[PDB]
RNA sequence: AGACUCUGGCAUGCUAUUCUUAGAGGGACAAGUGGCGUUCAG
């Protein structure tokens, strides 16, 4: 799964689009992402980068 | 130290000291300071109170001034006499200034004006300049003009250095004078023109310039007086090449002629030929500046004084009587200005003849032809530098008339069968192509159809005759005169009657003559683009469009060709045609697409025709076509889906008409179809589809938030699509959806916050979609700059700092772009709170990331050094970056015509001439200028096969 | 970073505002010692900082004057940077909840007597004496008072010919009228006599912790100053120090009756103050009210 | 995009040698660049074809006398050999 | 505010070959259109 979209196939483009659409729907339906959006984004980014 | 203070006399005295006691103004200050004005001659105390009196006096105590004007006149008059007897400067200067203010605001007044006027000839410059400016302010702020004019006349007649002083008075005061005093002043001025002194001549020419430049009315200056002073000014013309007074003499004669034309135009045009002849003679001066000035003056007179009256004058022939004869005479002068004796001003003469053609040709053509023949003869010189200027002049004359009158004057010698191969008037065809814009199409028919047909036949006949050299030349000829049709189609005057004679000819020339087709197509487009202004013209174009449509459709749909120019012609040509035959051809094209016995190339060509026919049909045909194309959005062929999305974009492209009605009728169907076909959209098909979505975001109602929030991930993934056009469309669609949410609520900032939190979660998931959302926020930050609220931007910037720690190069690059946009956009006062965090995240980036992204980091450090202190950036960066920093600082230290040979080029002084010596050189011959020139007369390795080697 | 003064001092935050400038804090980047900053704009209504530099370099050496560090011009400003000092007397007046005792005011009186002795032995007058104008030292200078703000200072005597500035009426009130003299209110040329009258005024301000003409309001500034003046002549000397030792009263009577060209005996005033100090049985232990509230915490 | 010195130099000399055998569009120009020039680089071949196409669309819009005398001069040179 | 070098997307084509391969050959050159342009560079 390469990061660059130009070298990777359109079926995987459709799969990635469907997956990110479902993830967007779930995160938009989450009660945590209704009161403090940017705070939750910062916490998630901090967790993801301290994982890295 | 105490003049620059705000409390000083520089600023605050002009504002708050005028309000004396709370009310502005009271002269009780002045009424109390008579006692210092009388019997006291102390310096720097009289001067200071005079300064304050001058400064405060402008704040309009006008009824009080009218009342005690007698008291002020007597007081300041005795001050004048006492200071003249004593001999001081500053007190005298500001008392002159305050008397000037008093006389401006308001029998004895004539005496006060005389007392103010008498101190101009006072030898001290400070007294004289103040008196002059005061008199000028009094007159321009008139019953006193006669007295000061007589005073100036008597002061000149009495006198040598003061002569220039009241000449400066005359320069500044001539427009505000009565007519008899203007006449007497000009008589005295010509009397001092009888002297040979240079400075008086230059200053009084400046006085004439100020007199005629202001454009005085009939009361100040009459037309007869202007004619008399014009005829009197002809007697000096200093010598030929003085260039300081000759410039002023030309300028004042130009202004006098302009004023005379403005007063009475026929007399001005009658007096113009003498001035034009003298200007043409003065063009033989060796100075370049006087030549440019004469060209500019004659150009200005031609544009402003000659051009707008030619509808009144009408056509001029060789036997004109009135102002037309004068126009013929000054044309004769500018025609005589084309002989061999000039040979250095031919650039200026040809430019002035070019603007002469543009201004004059439509009514001056009967006499125009001899000059045209002469200038055609001038191009026969072996070496010509003004070839581009000559071609511009011939093009201007063609733009004035057209090729019919020009070819009556200078005929083309390419009429059929020639003997030699050196066509001498071959430049005429490029000139005609470049500059025909206002002609008749019937001349193009009756002249360029049989001649080009015979030349094409001769070219083909010589092609089968073995001679491949002459045949190529004749084919290039017939191509060149077939390129005149776009010029003739610019703005024809008889295209309502002459288009019938070219319809079948253009049809066969676009059918079985490929070599002309593109130009022919361009001609059609050119015609439409500026020829359907009238209604009978557009009716004729439709009446032949009903025949031209199958021809163009078959030309585009044939297998292999210039398909794209044909497509553009079809696009405009279908925007200008009737809807019923559009519906018929749309039905035929739908039949051709739905026919399974058609090839894929033919199917795609007919789909392109469907794309062209889609916005021009009615709502029923558009709805039927949409019903046919709707199952094709899920086709596995990327081309079919691309053409389907192009159809959906084109039907939604029209803001008004049947397309908008179809969109309003089928909005829900289009929304559910576009949401259903989102999953199975191919990569090229993203490029039109977004535009179609764009065309349905601009007119979207308030109850459509679900559609937009479902389209968002597709738009972001298209902001990181492969195609640059798809990325541009996705960025535009993001901006347009942001605009669309600025219409659904009352608070714009809260609506933008909602739009952002609908696109914010993309910073959470996969790497490429994280970079997608960073690029989306980068694009949105440049458009809605302050409207989301900078503090939120700061939070976003902080998040980007975490994304500055990412391993992937795309996320780092997008974060750097967002940081650059944030530095550009949001405020430095809020930057200074957040410099340290963002640039600390910059500092601990990597070695590889720092090395690869050296351009962006260099630009960011440059912007930070520009916006903040260099020492701060030096303090907060680590060691190695400091090296680059000083280089950046050193950077900020360092910051403070159409011939073959000309195109194939490896890319005092102008008065030089070359004679040539054949018959003896007869200078009196009219064709001598052909023998007088204006310019100086006179790598790879080939292989064994003979093919060149290129590296 | 954002601004460096002198090439080796880094600027900090504002601590106050001077008569002809703003007062900032700064740290030396070479050795780390902390300095105070007087900054003024190069284009303003009162370019008097070079005269202040001259007066500071005149007053060097003796006690009660901060030592000069640097002066210069910085890209839009002129900045004079001096040694750091502590709070003024009004800050301690606010910290102590508006109460002073007998021992502390006699310490302050002896210190300001010494300061006035030094400034009149250095041939200059102050004309803006106030509790804000007298600062307190720092470190081992924690028992020493310091005198600043020579912006409104002027020459009052000549070194060679022993001549005063000639007396002339109608002088504008340069300083504050809470401690201005009657001669200063009328427009009489200010001299040393008006100076220790202002010393007596700040002394009674420290003692009574309030003034009867403090907070007086009138039509304008001139009317306010005038009204303060006639109510100052209307106020008897002895009623200003009721319930107080008569040392301050006869000090005010002595300094009121001084002439123009006379030389007062400051040794007499110091002797009388120390006699009163020892007859009320106190010692020079430098235990001030602000100090003892620091140890009480 | 910009064009290097060698592309325009080789284009000018190839015009001066074989203007007669050229065409007007990118197809004929890349064909004659294939069959007249060695040109080992296909990238430089596309560049040379594009710029000689630019030269063609520039020069038949000029007067025909210069192009004509170029034709009989090139014919004289060809007939001489 | 990289005019440096190499190079990708599409091949139902050749090679042991439309779904995987790896050598070669193609394809893109600002090529086409309309505006702004010293009418040529852009």
């Amino acid at each position: 799964r390469p990061s660059e979209l130009s070298r990777m196939s359109a079926a995987q483009r459709q799969q990635l689009l469907e997956e990110e659409r479902t993830r967007f729907q779930e995160l938009l339906a989450s009660p945590a992402y209704r009161a403090s959006p940017l705070v939750a984004i910062g916490q998630t980014l901090a967790r993801q980068m301290q994982l890295e | 130290a105490a003049h620059k203070e705000i409390c000083a006399v520089l600023a605050a005295v002009t504002e708050v000291i005028r309000s004396q006691g709370g009310k502005e103004t009271e002269t009780e200050y002045f009424a109390a300071l008579m006692t210092t004005m009388e019997a006291v001659e102390s310096p720097e105390s009289l001067a200071a109170v005079a300064y304050l009196l001058n400064l405060v006096l402008k704040r309009v105590p006008s009824p009080v001034l009218i009342k005690k004007f007698s008291d002020t006149s007597k007081a300041f008059m005795d001050i004048m006499s006492a200071q003249a007897s004593s001999g001081s400067t500053s007190v005298l200067r500001w008392v002159l200034s305050c008397l000037a203010t008093l006389l401006r605001k308001q029998p004895v007044t004539l005496q006060v004006y005389h007392g103010l006027l008498s101190f101009t000839v006072h030898p001290k410059p400070k007294i004289r300049k103040a008196a002059q400016h005061g008199v000028c302010s009094v007159l321009k702020g008139h019953p006193a003009a006669i007295s000061t004019a007589k005073f100036c006349i008597q002061e000149i007649e009495k006198s040598a250095t003061t002569t220039l002083h009241m000449l400066t008075l005359l320069k500044d005061l001539l427009p505000c004078f009565p007519e008899g005093l203007v006449k007497s002043c000009s008589e005295t001025l010509l009397r001092v023109m009888t002297l040979s002194h240079v400075l008086v001549t230059a200053c009084a020419m400046q006085a004439f310039h100020s007199l005629f430049h202001a454009r005085p009315g009939l009361s100040t200056l009459s037309a007869e007086l202007n004619a008399q002073i014009i005829t009197a000014l002809y007697d000096y013309v200093p010598s030929e090449n003085d260039l300081q007074p000759l410039l002023a003499w030309l300028k004042v004669m130009e202004k006098a002629h302009i004023n005379l034309v403005r007063l009475q135009w026929d007399l001005g045009l009658g007096h113009l030929p003498r001035f034009f002849g003298t200007a043409v003679t003065c063009l033989l001066s060796p100075h370049s500046q006087v030549l440019t000035a004469a060209t500019q003056s004659l150009k200005e007179i031609l544009k402003e004084c000659v051009a707008p009256h030619m509808a009144d004058i009408g056509s001029v022939t060789s036997s004109a009587s009135g102002p037309a004869q004068s126009v013929a005479k000054m044309f004769r002068a500018v025609e005589e200005g084309l002989t061999y004796k000039f040979h250095a001003a031919w650039s200026s003469v040809l430019q002035l003849l070019c603007v002469f053609f543009e201004a004059c040709g439509r009514q001056a053509h009967p006499v125009m032809r001899k000059c045209l023949q002469s200038l055609c003869d001038l191009r026969l010189s072996p070496h010509f530098p003004h070839t581009a200027a000559l071609d511009q002049a011939v093009g201007a004359a063609v733009t004035s008339m057209g090729p019919e009158v020009v070819l009556q004057a200078v005929p083309l010698e390419i009429d059929g069968s020639e003997e030699t191969l050196d066509f001498p008037r071959s430049w005429l065809l490029p000139v005609i192509r470049d500059h025909v814009q206002e002609t008749r199409l019937g001349f193009f028919t009756t002249y360029f159809l049989p001649l080009a047909n015979t030349l094409k036949s001769k070219a083909m006949d010589l092609a089968q005759a073995g001679s491949t050299v002459e045949s190529k030349i004749y084919d290039t000829l017939q191509w060149q005169m077939w390129t005149l049709l776009p010029g003739f189609c610019t703005r024809p005057t008889d295209v309502a009657i002459s288009f019938k004679g070219l319809a079948r000819t253009l049809g066969m020339a676009i059918s079985e003559r490929p070599d002309l087709r593109v130009t022919v197509c361009q001609a059609l487009r050119t015609l439409i683009t500026k020829g359907c202004q009238a209604e009978a013209d557009r009716a004729e174009v439709s009446r032949f469009a009903k025949n031209f449509l199958p021809i163009l459709f078959n030309l585009y749909g044939q297998p292999v060709a210039p398909r794209r120019a044909v497509l553009e012609t079809i696009r405009t040509y279908l925007t200008i045609t009737d809807t019923q035959l559009v519906n018929s051809l749309l039905e035929k094209a739908s039949e051709k697409v739905l026919d399974p016995a058609s090839s894929d190339f033919t199917r795609l060509s007919v789909l392109d025709l469907v794309v062209a026919l889609a916005p021009c049909a009615d709502e029923a045909a558009i709805s039927k076509l949409y019903s046919t194309i709707r199952p094709y959005l899920e086709s596995k062929a990327h081309g079919v889906q691309k053409k389907a999305y192009r159809v959906l974009e084109e039907v939604c492209a029209s803001p008004q008409g049947p397309g908008a009605l179809f969109v309003q009728s089928h909005l829900e169907d289009l929304k559910k179809t576009l949401l259903d076909s989102l999953r199975s959209t191919s990569s090229p098909a993203k490029r039109p589809r977004l535009k179609c979505l764009l065309h349905i975001v601009r007119k979207l109602s308030a109850e459509h938030k679900e559609f937009i929030t479902a389209l968002i991930p597709e738009v972001i993934l298209c902001t990181k699509e492969v195609s640059v056009g798809a990325r541009k469309n996705a960025f535009a669609l993001l901006v347009e959806m942001g605009h669309a949410f600025l219409r659904f609520g009352s608070n714009q900032e809260e609506a933008l916050q909602c739009y952002l939190v609908l696109i914010y979660p993309g910073l959470v998931g996969a790497v490429t979609m994280v970079s997608c959302s960073i690029l989306a926020l980068t694009h949105l930050l440049f458009e809605f700059k302050g409207l989301m609220g900078t503090s939120t931007v700061e939070q976003l910037l902080e998040n980007v700092c975490l994304l500055l720690a990412s391993r992937t190069r795309d996320v780092v690059k997008s974060a750097l772009g967002f940081i650059k946009v944030a530095v550009t956009v949001m405020d430095v006062a809020h930057l200074a709170k957040h410099v340290q965090l963002v640039m600390e995240a910059i500092g601990k980036l990597s070695d590889d990331m720092r090395r690869h992204f050296r351009m962006k980091l260099r630009n960011l450090f440059t912007k930070f050094i520009r916006k903040f202190g260099f020492e701060l950036v030096k303090r907060l960066l680590p060691e190695e970056y400091h090296r680059v920093l000083v280089n950046i600082r050193k950077a900020e230290a360092r910051a403070k015509g159409d011939s073959i040979e000309e195109i194939l080029a490896d890319s005092r002084q102008r008065s030089r001439a070359w004679l040539k010596e054949d018959e003896p050189l007869n200078f009196l011959d009219p064709k001598v200028a052909q023998r007088v020139l204006a310019t100086q007369p006179g790598g790879f390795k080939v292989s064994a096969d003979g093919r060149l080697i290129i590296r | 970073a954002e601004f460096i003064v002198g090439g080796k001092y880094k600027l900090g935050r504002k601590i106050g505002s001077g008569s002809f400038g703003d007062i900032y804090l700064a740290t030396n980047i070479t050795n780390g010692e902390e300095v105070a900053v007087k900054l003024e704009s190069q284009k303003a209504r009162h370019p008097q900082l070079h005269y202040e530099s001259k007066l500071y370099k005149i007053l060097q050496g003796g006690v009660g004057i901060p030592h000069i560090r640097w002066y210069g011009q910085e890209k839009d400003y002129n900045v004079l940077v001096m040694d750091l000092l502590g709070p003024s007397l009004e800050d301690l007046f606010n910290f102590c909840s508006r109460r002073f005792t007998m021992k502390t005011v006699l310490m302050l009186a002896d210190q300001m007597i010494s300061r006035i002795e030094y400034v009149h032995t250095k041939n200059f007058i102050h004309r803006d004496i106030k509790p804000d104008n007298f600062l307190m030292g720092i470190g081992r200078h924690c028992n020493k008072l310091f005198l600043i703000d020579f912006g409104l200072a002027k020459k009052y005597r000549d070194n060679r010919t022993r001549q005063h500035i000639p007396y002339r009426e109608d002088k504008n009130l340069t300083g504050t009228a809470r401690y201005a003299s009657i001669n200063a209110h009328l427009g009489i040329e200010q001299s040393r006599r008006d100076d220790m009258e202002s010393l007596g005024y700040v002394l009674m301000y420290f003692n009574r912790t309030s003034l009867p003409w403090q907070g007086l309001k009138a039509a304008t500034k001139k009317q306010k100053y005038e009204k303060i003046s006639e109510k100052k002549m209307s106020t008897p000397v002895e009623v200003l120090c009721k319930g107080f030792p008569a040392e301050f009263a006869m000090y005010l009577n002595y300094c009121r009756g001084l002439r123009f060209e006379e030389a007062p005996d400051y040794m007499y005033l110091r002797q009388l103050f120390r006699i009163l100090f020892r007859t009320l049985n106190h010692q020079y232990d430098y235990t001030f009210d602000w100090t003892m509230l620091k140890q009480k915490a | 995009r910009v064009r290097t010195k060698t592309v325009k130099k080789a284009a000018r000399v190839i015009i001066e040698k074989y203007y007669t055998r050229l065409g007007n569009d990118f197809h004929t120009n890349k064909r004659v660049c294939e069959e007249i020039a060695i040109i080992p680089s296909k990238k430089l071949r596309n560049k040379i074809a594009g710029y000689v196409t630019h030269l063609m669309k520039r020069i038949q819009r000029g007067p025909v006398r210069g192009i004509s005398i170029k034709l009989q001069e090139e014919e004289r040179e060809r007939r001489d050999n």
